[PDB]
């Protein structure tokens, strides 16, 4: 699994 | 099936959410799983989110289904350790709820009671 990344979550 | 903290030491994570929060001191640090026991909703394309902290968890929950790409007739539920408010903003789950290494942990499924 890719625990090196984290998503950046945005508002649309 | 190893989840994250089976992944990562406990010591791994306390210093990733340091360095993280560091880094992004206006995003709180999410860890999103899918239950061990899901059987109809698709896995995640990754573990460690990071959401901004003007959000809260009914944004959240919109913004988790739409990376599932779920049709309407879909259950969908996120679980913050084991309980299924959604107006709530997601700094204040994370101060109430926040792990001891420091991420704040989450659980989705199908189903919102398990299990």
């Amino acid at each position: 699994a890719d625990d090196g990344h984290f998503v950046s979550i945005e508002l649309e | 099936e190893k989840t994250f903290k089976q992944r990562r030491t406990f010591e791994q994570r306390v210093e990733d959410v340091r360095l993280i929060r560091e880094q992004h001191p206006t995003k709180i640090p999410v860890i999103i799983e899918r239950y061990k026991g899901e059987k109809q909703l698709p896995v995640l394309d990754k573990t460690k989110f990071l959401v901004p902290d003007h959000v809260n968890m009914s944004e959240l929950i919109k913004i988790i289904r739409r990376r599932l790409q779920l049709n309407a007739n879909q259950a969908f539920f996120l679980l913050v350790n084991g309980h299924s408010s959604v107006s709530t903003p997601i700094s204040e789950v994370y101060e109430s709820e926040k792990d001891e290494d420091g991420f704040l942990y989450m659980v989705y499924a199908s189903q919102e009671t398990f299990g």
